[PDB]
């Protein structure tokens, strides 16, 4: 268990608060549709034409 | 971590060697020196 404990570098720290880091996800993305409406303003549901 | 530097100069080999410098760009603390953030505001 030392030597287990022993293959880890060492970071020291400046003070004896919490410490963070921060993670990071990408900014490319897609989105999902709600609803989708024609011309007119109905909805169009899933029996409907083109 | 920063490997063995107690070693006959055989097996002091590549790996070796680019073991201390893949410690170094891991990433400090002086007992004479100040921060470096108390020295960066002094600039």
């Amino acid at each position: 268990l030392d030597t287990f404990l022993n293959s880890f570098p060492t970071r020291e720290f400046e003070d004896d608060n919490e410490y963070y880091w921060d993670v990071i996800g990408s900014s490319r993305r897609n989105i999902p549709l709600v609803e989708a409406r024609d011309e007119n303003g109905v909805v169009v549901a899933a029996n409907a034409a083109n | 971590n920063f490997p063995r530097q107690m070693l006959p100069f055989s097996k002091k080999t590549k790996q070796w060697r680019k073991d201390c410098l893949l410690w170094a760009n891991q990433k400090n603390y002086s007992l004479v020196r100040k921060s470096v953030i108390h020295k960066k505001i002094n600039y």
